[PDB]
RNA sequence: GGCCAGCAUCAGUUUUGGUGGCAGGAUAAAUCCAUAGGAAUGUAGCUUGCCUCGGUAAGUAUUAUAGCCUGUG
RNA sequence: AGAACUGGCGAUGCGGGAUGAACCGAACGUAGAGUUAAGGUGCCGGAAUACACGCUCAUCAGACACCACAAAAGGUGUUAGUUCAUCUAGACAGCCGGACGGUGGCCAUGGAAGUCGGAAUCCGCUAAGGAGUGUGUAACAACUCACCGGCCGAAUGAACUA
RNA sequence: GCAGUCAAGCGUUCAUAGCGACAUUGCUUUUUGAUUCUUCGAUGUCGGCUCUUCCUAUCAUACCGAAGCAGAAUUCGGUAA
RNA sequence: UUUGCUCCACACAAUAUAGAUGGAUACGAAUAAGGCGUCCUUGUGGCGUCGCUGAACCAUAGCAGGCUAGCAACGGUGCACUUGGCGGAAAGGCCUUGGGUGCUUGCUGGCGAAUUGCAAUGUCAUUUUGCGUGGGGAUAAAUCAUUUGUAUACGACUUAGA
């Protein structure tokens, strides 16, 4: 059965202004601005209020209504990134060879450079995505902090470190080394 | 200064009281008010001031027009005609440029040869006037 | 229902769902107790350990304490006068405010109210309350009590608890020769903190029962006098 | 019936047709990738193959077995008098 | 085809041992009189052993809708024999007339359960007097208060092979 | 009705446009198809790439120089789709195909000419929303055609020039609209209004 | 083992390119450019010791008229 | 990548007529093998169940009221 | 008088439009009118909470300052 | 495979099934006009990219015969149904809490506390809570579910059929 | 394979009249790697030299996944011609 | 080369239709969105309006479009010039300066038309080549034969020779 009209509600906080024309969403707030292209989803937005926005699909199937909650949650993640901000904390651990993770400017761009992973002479370069800040906590030894307005970028770059240090041809029950996401959070904490 | 802006497409709505334009069938080019909604594709329309019998018709057979008037759900032809009169739906329609384009096509299609010659000469006169108006300021 | 749906996970355990008849039984037991006993207190026991409840329930025998769904008890006592069970009883179903117990009894009102004023047992500092202390997990090998008995008096925390300490508790823990270990002291909560879930789960994990429990008793219905006295001993 | 003993192909199928080259002067079908930052240079040259001769080379190839040892090599001598520019051709980049 | 609803009334041929046999009536949906009368005979065969040669048709009369311009919620009761057995079904059809509801149901059986007009048995069709008594959400979704829906992405049928404007899917 | 119909290829479905154009050609009409690289096919990209590779398997085994010839450019993919819709091995079929010209981009002189669309082959009016589709330029680049960047560059240039042209033309039609509205109330204007003009 | 088209070995090659190898290429190129400038200077120094047109217009007009007159035009009819 | 061979959907005459022979043989063998109800069905989602139930329960009197004089 | 044709009035066969008069049926069912009831996808009114400023939430009330259903005629 | 009958082909063109002994159509002189059969009407190809109701997306769909085979099943694809069950005495999903007492039941053995095992598998207190569903420990601890309960608020679950 | 068994289901009208997936049990040369180191009528002529291509049902080489996979090696499986 | 060849101004022979007969009449992008007009604070802005087809828009009157007289405007438009700029995707087109000569149905007059006999496309483009018509500009190569051997079965290839 085709639902006549199914809706989801994107609640905008006090400091955020979102602009949506032709399913291109711009979200602006205290921590910066985000933009996403939603032109692949046939979905309809509506400003019911300055603090609420209604997203709706008319005459949709079971696969098409599966994309309303995705769109609503993507806009919600935008809003939380532009107010609270996303902060992924990764901890790298090692048994014998100490991993040396530094930040280097290679060719006008920014790179995480992982060295000595299990004694590899290979240098592993992970490009820093734009808007992601790579910071090294001093209070805790051997921990990387990624932060940004976009959960997608921060999580992708964190997973890029997670995968650049994958242990190959070893028993991963005994070889525990690598860079692991420890904690996914918000920059603020608490508002 | 900083409010949310969302461009809302202003779709015509299939609603009780929306007036439609029957594009094919025995009621071609006649208005009709939507009386009840049957399902996604079919509705019950009624066009009593234009001579449309109360019927259930597909939505692909009519064209939604921007005009809407207050009308209770399920209104019989009597109150449909009364509300059509009270809301001046025919007048609002005829004032709309859509009805003017339709009436213009019906007027042009009825022109005989003499009137087409007259149109030619009048257009040449208005052309002389307009081209004089151009190249002037 | 159409496809691609969550598969219900079932296991092979003994005990079964109770159903409608258990609620009917609670309803009828409340009714008969109302007919039999005189004083009916409503007791708020929102987060009560079962041994505490059983001790309270056995610190008297000639009375009866009935729990169950709050809605079924409010039903048995009756929502309003039009559906109540005894004169002026709906002023009690308006006073069932959470995990509610009904204490049908014949004991004098003074005895019951002093007992529920003066009964106390320690509990875990359940979340969403003001923290009654402040414990900092020391740096080094974390022991079972986290230092609340000395290190030579306590045993090291099980290595198998470290994934919980590191993921569910967010404590930055290491394993050094099979012992959970934090390199720097970690404070869990401060006195006066409105506890979050993870703070109160950490405190329970170390067996920190610094807080205390007592029964929050609101009004009682005097059967023969057919009135309710709004006692309130929070 | 399958081939009893597997053997690789005789010859190369990417050097076909093995016909006579259309001209004596072989064409250059690709020039090095243009980098506008560098100064202007010629990407090729023209000479005549004169012959071959023998070279002793003092080989400095670290990590080799002939490192720091003289090695005799055959070489080809291409006679290359200076070539003289006579024209320009400009190429536009079209959808064909 | 485009259906009509008939009553067909028959009886066994009278006898010396029985004058005026019982009269039996069915409401039958069919395209025309001949199909409807055969339909009557088939059902009367199945119900009890009355042969077409042993009985007659005492009447056949088209039944029209009392209010063929009032949208009703129809509850249609169907048994059929496709494709591997027999079944009961109950379909809500929001519609104007009984014959249109029946034609819609026959189209639905052809579409989903792949059954021909000879495989479908209409058992009872009833106007749901009360909207609270509708049970299917796909019909109950049009009964809500102040119902409105757009018709997004209008496709304009073109009588011309070529067009000089990129078309618009507006209103 | 026109002497030559220059069809804008963008947003059109390959088979449906090919059928329309083939019946146009067989009827004596001259058709030019431009912007063949923005032409559309139904189905996800991988599916049509797989169908093209299935075509690309075919080759005369003993001499591959005489097998099917797999022309990669979007004009030639469209042309192949169109040549299968015409009896091209006859003189009539050959004659009809030579009333057709298909290009990538919009080369001269058609950049100064009106472009039409075929609505019964337009993806917008035909292919149901939400259904995946393939743009022919992506497919051609993926399977060998090596001039997508060139056509994109030249199309950007052509769009710049055409935008200048349209700005001028819109200014002039603003002037003419003002003039016709200033004469919109004269006696002759009202007379033309009485005659639907 | 690792093929020519191997992604791993190609990436090691690409890391190595930007180092000593591209440096040597660019330096070599600079030296050759200076030699070319020397050569041109020497040659100029020994030097001191001492439409398009009507042809192309008629050519193109005739070509286009022949293609329009034999019906052999790629671009027009 | 390397797309494999796709089986032809172009049926042969020989195969198709063989299928006809097989299907006829299957019909005849099924008849030979064949030479060797528990639902009145008043549906549980029909809304007027109780009304039609009561109506037909009232009509069970006729099967025993009249038959004997 | 030879060849090829156009139009008209006809005859045979046929194809496609415009229009008229009847007969039938539940002597169409309807729509429309009159009336008697009824209800909710409850209209006015009324009560009340909330106030962003007269709107808003749920009750009450069967035509009222909207209507609809059914029966009968 | 045998019997009995009847049709088709032989001797036979024509329309259709792209093609063709066995299929569908079809009363063979020469023509004209109309109408058709079987099959069709995107283009090849004469003929609606007709109207209408649904279903389907296939990383090699289907266009095809079907009491035909591979075919009985497998699928967190989608749709329509049937039966039964739960639900303002609060449903499904979530968090949160309780998840107890005899008791560390008996035997076993280095240890075995519901969870290496063998047999019992009961009682109490209950709103509910197994002499324990799993992770766990050397044993315990802890966590977990099944089972109740608090918050939320209205439909949901299961097996089957097409 | 034969002969059983059980029964998800089927038949249905009687679930015992019968069918019947999966699962399983008996039969096959002696429980302590000894023998069983052990041969038994192809009515068949195809097969090698050179040389090409295709298949994937992958032996190797490439990349993966699962294993008491410590390392080394190996085994099983996936994409892959 | 009886001056062959080429480029400019006319007169006709031969003319040629895979099919002229008012005009291929130029944004881009989206389609669950846009076009146009206007305003400012120049935005994913506000306001208005439009589509629902090109059934449009421009042209369109005259002997297949003649010969003349005026009025009103100073517009449009043709042709041969000329000014400047732009266009390299296959530009070979687009825009613009100025004068020159026509036309003007924007408006009103005067004369002609017949007999193609009641229809017969009733021929109205250019498409070019050319016997010629009178003014310009231009003044090479290739092959064979000889030769070479960087090539070669023969052709072919690569050289050299006033």
């Amino acid at each position: 059965m085709k639902y006549i009209q199914t809706e989801q509600q994107i609640e905008v906080p006090e400091g955020v202004t979102v602009s949506i024309k032709s399913r291109i969403v711009k979200v602006v707030g205290p921590r910066g601005t985000l933009t996403k292209n939603l032109k692949h989803i046939d979905v309809t937005f509506t400003k019911v209020n300055n603090q609420l926005i209604k997203v709706a699909v008319h005459n949709g199937g079971r696969k098409h209504v599966a994309a309303l909650r995705t769109v609503k949650s993507l806009v919600d993640n935008m809003i939380t990134g532009v107010t609270k901000g996303y902060k992924y904390k990764m901890r790298y651990v090692y048994a014998h060879f100490p991993i040396n993770v530094n930040i280097v400017e290679k060719d006008g761009a920014k790179f995480i450079e992982v060295r000595n992973f299990l004694g590899d002479k290979k240098i592993r370069n992970v490009p820093v995505r734009d808007g992601v800040t790579i910071e090294f906590s001093t209070n805790v030894k051997d921990e990387i902090v990624l932060s940004g307005n976009s959960v997608e970028d921060v999580s992708q770059n964190a997973a890029d470190l997670q995968q650049i240090c994958r242990v190959r041809n070893k028993d991963i029950r005994k070889f525990l080394d690598g860079i692991y996401v420890s904690h996914k959070g918000f920059i603020t904490e608490d508002l | 200064s900083t409010d949310s802006i969302v461009k809302a497409s202003n779709w015509r709505l299939v609603e009780v009281g929306r007036v439609v334009l029957i594009k094919k069938g025995q009621s071609a080019g006649k208005l009709a008010a939507i009386v009840e909604i049957i399902d996604q594709k079919k509705v019950l329309i009624d066009g009593p001031k234009a001579g449309v019998p109360r019927q259930a018709i597909n939505l692909g057979q009519v064209v939604l027009t921007p005009l809407t008037f207050a009308l209770p759900r399920g209104a019989r032809t009597a109150t449909v005609s009364k509300k059509w009169a009270a809301a001046a739906v025919c007048e609002k329609w005829a004032a709309s440029s859509w009805a003017k384009k339709i009436a213009q096509r019906e007027r042009r299609a009825a022109l005989t040869d003499f009137e087409r010659f007259q149109v030619m000469v009048l257009r040449k006169q208005k052309r002389y006037t307009v081209k004089k108006a151009l190249a002037k300021a | 229902m159409p496809r691609s749906k969550r598969s219900k996970l079932v296991t092979l355990a003994q005990t079964d769902k109770k159903g409608r008849e258990n609620k009917e039984r609670i309803f009828d037991e409340v009714r008969e107790a109302l007919d039999t006993y005189r004083y009916v207190w409503v007791l708020h026991l929102d987060d009560v350990r079962t041994p505490v409840l059983q001790e309270i329930r056995t610190s008297w025998a000639g009375s009866k304490l009935i729990m169950g769904k709050r809605k079924v008890l409010q039903k048995a006592l009756g929502e309003k006068r039009e559906e109540e069970y005894k004169e002026n009883l709906y002023q009690l179903s308006k006073l069932c405010s959470g995990v509610t117990g009904l204490l049908f009894t014949d004991e004098d009102v003074n005895t019951v109210k002093e007992y529920f004023k003066s009964y106390v047992r320690s509990d875990y500092s359940r979340p969403n309350t003001k923290a009654p202390l402040t414990f900092t997990i020391p740096e080094g090998i974390v022991y079972s009590r986290g230092g609340q008995i000395p290190a030579e008096e306590d045993v090291p925390m099980i290595h198998s608890l470290e994934p919980t300490m590191r993921n569910k508790f967010e404590i930055p823990t290491k394993i050094k020769a099979g012992k959970i270990t934090i390199d720097s002291p970690y404070l869990v909560c401060t006195e006066g903190e409105k506890l979050d879930v993870r703070q109160a789960l950490i405190l329970k994990q170390f067996g920190i029962a610094a807080s205390e429990f007592k029964v929050k008793v609101s009004a009682y219905y005097d059967n023969d006098s057919s009135t309710v006295e709004s006692t309130n001993i929070n | 019936s399958h081939r009893k003993y597997e053997a690789p192909r005789h010859g190369h199928l990417g050097f076909l047709p093995r016909k006579r080259a259309a001209s004596i002067r072989a064409r250059v079908k690709a020039f090095p990738k243009d980098d506008r930052s560098k100064p202007v240079a010629l990407t090729s040259f023209l000479g005549y193959k004169a012959g071959m001769t023998t070279i002793v080379r003092d080989l400095d190839r670290p990590g080799s077995k002939f490192h720091k040892r003289e090695v005799v090599e055959a070489v080809t001598v291409v006679d290359t008098p200076p070539v003289v520019v006579v024209g320009v051709v400009g190429y536009v980049e079209t959808p064909r | 085809a485009h259906f009509k609803e008939y009553q067909v009334i028959g009886r066994r041929l009278p006898t010396e041992s029985v004058p005026e046999p019982k009269l039996f009536r069915m409401r039958i949906f069919a395209s025309n009189e001949v199909i409807a009368k055969s339909r009557y005979w088939y059902f009367l065969q199945k119900l009890h052993k009355v042969k077409k040669a042993s009985g007659e048709i005492v009447s056949i009369n088209q039944i029209n809708e009392a209010h063929p311009t009032k949208v009703k919620n129809f509850g249609v009761w169907v048994r059929y024999d496709s494709r591997s057995g027999t079944h009961n079904m109950y379909k809500e059809i929001r519609d104007v007339s009984r014959v249109a509801a029946v034609e819609t149901l026959y189209q639905d059986m052809a579409a989903r359960h792949r059954a021909r007009f000879r495989s479908i048995h209409i058992l009872k069709v009833a106007e749901i007097e009360k909207t609270a008594d509708v049970k299917r959400q796909y019909v109950k979704q049009f009964l809500t208060k102040d119902l409105k829906f757009p018709l997004p992405h209008r496709v304009q049928k073109s009588t011309k092979t070529f067009s000089y404007k990129r078309p618009s899917t507006f209103y | 009705v026109e002497p030559v119909v220059v069809i804008d290829g963008k947003g059109h479905l390959v088979g449906r446009l090919a059928s329309v154009v083939a019946k146009q050609l067989l009827n004596g009409q001259k058709i030019v198809v431009v912007r063949a690289e923005e032409l559309n096919i139904s189905g996800e990209f991988f599916r049509n790439k797989l169908k093209y590779h299935d075509f690309l398997r075919k080759a005369t085994a003993f001499n591959k120089t005489r097998g099917p010839f797999h022309f990669r450019a979007p004009s030639r993919i469209f042309y192949k789709a169109l040549r299968g819709m015409v009896s091209h091995k006859t003189a009539r079929g050959k004659a009809a195909l030579e009333r057709l010209k298909v290009f990538e981009g919009i080369p001269p002189p058609y950049d100064k000419k009106k472009r039409v669309v075929v609505p019964q082959a337009l993806r917008v009016l035909r292919l149901k929303p939400g259904r995946k589709y393939t743009t022919l330029g992506k497919l051609s680049t993926s399977v060998g055609w090596k001039y997508e960047d060139v056509v994109a560059k030249l199309e950007a240039k052509r769009k710049v020039s055409s935008a200048e042209y349209y700005a001028k033309k819109r200014a002039f039609t603003k002037k003419v609209a003002s003039a016709n509205a200033t004469a919109a109330e004269s006696d002759v204007a009202k007379q033309l209004a009485a005659l639907g003009y | 083992a690792k093929s020519l088209r191997a992604s791993s070995h190609l990436n090691a090659k690409s890391v190595k390119r930007r180092g000593v190898f591209q440096k040597a290429v660019d330096a070599r190129e600079q030296r050759i450019s200076d030699k070319l400038k020397e050569d041109l200077l020497k040659q100029k120094l020994e030097d001191l010791k001492k439409w398009r047109d009507g042809r192309h217009h008629t050519y193109k007009k005739a070509k286009l008229m022949k293609q329009s007159k034999k019906k052999t035009s790629f671009t027009r009819f | 990548m390397r797309v494999r061979k796709r089986q032809s959907r172009r049926t042969s005459t020989k195969l198709k007529e063989g299928i006809k022979k097989k299907a006829s043989a299957h019909r005849k063998k099924e008849k030979k093998m064949a030479k060797k109800k528990k639902d009145p069905g008043i549906p549980s989602n029909f809304p007027y169940k109780a009304k039609i139930l009561e109506e037909i329960e009232a009509k069970k009197m006729k099967d025993l009221e009249e038959r004997e004089l």
